[PDB]
DNA sequence: CATATATGCCGGTCTCACACGTGCCTGGAGACTAGTAAGCGCTTCTAGTGGCGGTTAAAACGCGGTAGACAGCGCGTACGTGCGTTTAAGCGGTGCTAGAGCTGTCTACGACCAATTGAGCGGCCTCGGCACCGGGATATATGGTAC
DNA sequence: CATATATCCCGGTGCCGAGGCCGCTCAATTGGTCGTAGACAGCTCTAGCACCGCTTAAACGCACGTACGCGCTGTCTACCGCGTTTTAACCGCCACTAGAAGCGCTTACTAGTCTCCAGGCACGTGTGAGACCGGCATATATGGTAC
């Protein structure tokens, strides 16, 4: 017999089965196609990798091994497209970007 | 005794982390943020897909509804890449049946 | 002995707090205020500590955000000092009223 | 069968310094003396609005303990989505 | 010409207009607005009711979820009235079993 | 034999239709018997409130038929409706007459 | 000759347009703009007449709102005259601009 | 020559007056043109995305209504 | 004061959209069955509450003085008015047919089922990352002074 | 130029949270069943589009000049920086138990099905609300000029 996980067959790290269950148990439609949770799990995996890439770079610039919420904030707020996606979201313990208005600088 | 089974995307977030930054870790709180992020974008995409099906009198959310949802919700370059990554996973899954 | 000119320490403080992520309101005052306000909505409520940390993270992030918009309203008026009327204009344009 | 100490004037625990620090992180260099009372006003309205919704989720759950999740759903309701506390 | 059937609340908006203001009528555009309004509040309350049920691991949206929805959605006085009109009509409806 | 649950609850608004729309809208697996009555009642309440004020706006305007402007006038003058409909545009609604003081002549 | 002082007609026009609900953009220029902007996303498109009207209702309503907030930003700056920098601040605070 | 110029200095005045503007700097009209274009761009983009999804070649009022909803500009009176 | 013109109003005149009566047709509402969601008992035990005292960092206060808020001036021109001229929007029109969108036939697909099995979880243990500390290297802002 | 005071960046130290091993076990996988959603193609005919040529109204451009934006200046005091003194946060520990969270029983509730029956629809009307509007009446802005 088999059992190899739909994740394997789609070539994804994100769990297709779980995603299909959450769609079905989430009251979004009567029916959920077989491709839907594959496609979804792939988008969530792409966005994760994208932010983990920038955030790891922030951790390393910051001479640290470990991504902390500040590294996720630096990553998101310094990327134009992520910043817009998370425009109305608050990262606990993220702080803000260093930004002083020009007119407040001494002459 | 033996606390309740609380699901989480953490296992997957660590896997993608090790692919992209093999020597980089992540703190509890940072994992909390990644969990919230995946739950948030799930709901937003699921939500728009639901609306799309309903507007077209369809009973079924297919990869086509996900792909329109992704285009309405993601900014420019992020949507192009997400769509291409999603279409790839469907094609690969469709032929692995 | 030695004396920084007005605005030099303010600049230093902006650089300090913009680098850090630590909550800037003291924890106990903030909790007492949460307990007071909620009690007036309903007697004999308990709080998970993490429900108080969530409320304090949300409140401080709201106020930092408002203070940025308030600052822009001062600067638009050819001022460098934030005043109540800068908060009011920011809050009106934001649709908070 | 005991007592709860009664809570009074706790808005004043949002002191001048704490407000100044929040304004610093917001890039404010100079602060009118009237800003501190105005800020207390605005904070209180914010806490009231969010706690109102949180407690309503709590009462709905038949609970006597307000959870992080009640706070997180309330913040989500108000367009103030918060990551790091569940959901 | 084979008709083609599209529902609206217009009949019910007339029945209510005649209660509150028996000698006044309504333009078709104004009826469009009242139709947009009813569908909008429907979606808002149902949506909230939907989330209330999910958060509390419950399969059923009862009048209790509708009520809590109305408490989150409507401002103070509108909410108290709505809660009255709501509780009353459920009382009156069970008593006529 | 056979009467509306709308008349059993004393409502003009359709309890049957609302039950169907609830079931068909993927809000939940199942829907309580009370839910659609409660909801239909809340929609009737809010419809009466708007139409009451908008009706008034129609008289204050010497008109027997409510147009969109009457509804805009009715919603933006009521604190609580204005808030409920804070992010809604009423087509052909216009705005409230409102000039900023400093703009009026000396 | 006869001349109303500068500002007096401006006020009449305010009173006049705040009193009415008619669209203030000419329908055909607007319609050609809608069709143009849309070509750049999908070619060979037809529009329902009501779809152009919905878009014009939504745009005029948005611009009138924005002009209100702009007017407040001008007045905040001790002015009676809206400038681009008033529109910009309104948009920044609304969250439209970064 | 372009269609955006179809949104005239006078039509922009009228809109400013409805929003209670007494005096209008000359730089406003191009500034409004650019803002209006971004507004129509964002809205029509989503409207057309809905049209493509229904496999239609006609933009419906309902596509514009759903698009306005998504963008926080809910419009009553067109089939909401 | 008087004079100009914008705006409001009346009463009449018309027109077309509203709101009415008439099918008709579907989408519901009275049974009725049958299975599960959830209410409501009882238990477990987590984590929320309140209380105390050593320490000390944060808050508060008053002082002194500078730099920014604010008001008053005065200059220059960008605007608002109104006019005469040009342009194209709107309109009523008569086609002309893309395509919205409905019906009717037929797979392919997705739900449901209910045994089978490894993915993912809660524990549990444990070092290596990092928080915190103090030393010595700059970097800047301000003050003393020579020219 | 000189000097004072913040902040950097360095190892060094020690703590405890991330992250990896385990073994248990549900939720996901298989693979077979069956009902229907939706794909496809034909057909209809709604409504979107387009060329036309009047007829105004609205846009245009121009030229006048005023009230407003704007930069300068001078006044004064509110707000910053800092020293000293006060205060209550924090920490680390108690001790106590409310109520959150979980389980097992148990049954009204609800969905799923047929049948029927009338509620809500598209249609077709004809008629009064309101749009227009001519010309009249009222309200208000603007200036003249002589106190
Ligand atoms: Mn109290
Ligand atoms: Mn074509
Ligand atoms: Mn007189
Ligand atoms: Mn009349
Ligand atoms: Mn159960
Ligand atoms: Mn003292
Ligand atoms: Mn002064
Ligand atoms: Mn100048
Ligand atoms: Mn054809
Ligand atoms: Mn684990
Ligand atoms: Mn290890
Ligand atoms: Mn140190
Ligand atoms: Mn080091
Ligand atoms: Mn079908
Ligand atoms: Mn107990
Ligand atoms: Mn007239
Ligand atoms: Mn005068």
């Amino acid at each position: 017999r088999k059992a190899k996980t739909r994740s394997s067959r789609a070539g994804l790290q994100f769990p297709v089965g779980r995603v299909h269950r959450l769609l079905r148990k989430g009251n979004y439609s009567e029916r959920v196609g077989a491709g839907a949770p594959v496609y979804l799990a792939a988008v969530l995996e792409y966005l994760t990798a994208e932010i983990l890439e920038l955030a790891g770079n922030a951790a390393r610039d910051n001479k640290k091994t470990r991504i902390i919420p500040r590294h996720l904030q630096l990553a998101i707020r310094n990327d134009e497209e992520l910043n817009k996606l998370l425009g109305r979201v608050t990262i606990a313990q993220g702080g803000v970007l260093p930004n002083i208005q020009a007119v407040l600088l001494p002459k | 005794r033996k606390r309740s089974r609380k699901e989480s995307y953490s296992i997957y977030v660590y896997k993608v982390l090790k692919q992209v930054h093999p020597d980089t870790g992540i703190s509890s709180k940072a994992m909390g943020i990644m969990n919230s992020f995946v739950n948030d974008i799930f709901e937003r995409i699921a939500g728009e897909a639901s609306r799309l099906a309903h507007y077209n009198k369809r009973s079924t959310i297919t990869s086509r509804e996900i792909q329109t949802a992704v285009r309405l919700l993601l900014p420019g370059e992020l949507a192009k890449h997400a769509v291409s990554e999603g279409t790839k996973a469907v094609t690969k899954y469709t032929s692995a049946k | 002995p030695h004396r920084y000119r007005p605005g030099t320490v303010a600049l230093r403080e902006i650089r300090r707090y913009q680098k850090s992520t630590e909550l800037l309101i003291r924890k106990l005052p903030f909790q007492r205020l949460v307990r007071e306000i909620a009690q007036d909505f309903k007697t004999d409520l308990r709080f998970q500590s993490s429900a108080v940390m969530a409320l304090q993270e949300a409140c401080e992030a709201y106020l930092v955000g408002l203070f940025e918009d308030t600052n822009l309203c001062a600067i638009h008026a050819k001022r460098v000092t934030i005043m109540p009327k800068d908060i009011q204009l920011a809050r009106r344009i934001r649709g908070e009223r | 069968k005991r007592h709860r100490k009664v809570l009074r004037d706790n808005i004043q625990g949002i002191t001048k310094p704490a407000i100044r620090r929040l304004a610093r992180r917001g890039g404010v260099k100079r602060i009118s003396g009237l800003i501190y009372e105005e800020t207390r006003g605005v904070l209180k309205v914010f806490l009231e609005n969010v706690i109102r919704d949180a407690v309503t989720y709590t009462e709905h759950a038949k609970r006597k303990t307000v959870t992080a999740m009640d706070v997180v759903y309330a913040l989500k309701r108000q367009g103030r989505t918060l990551y790091g506390f569940g959901g």
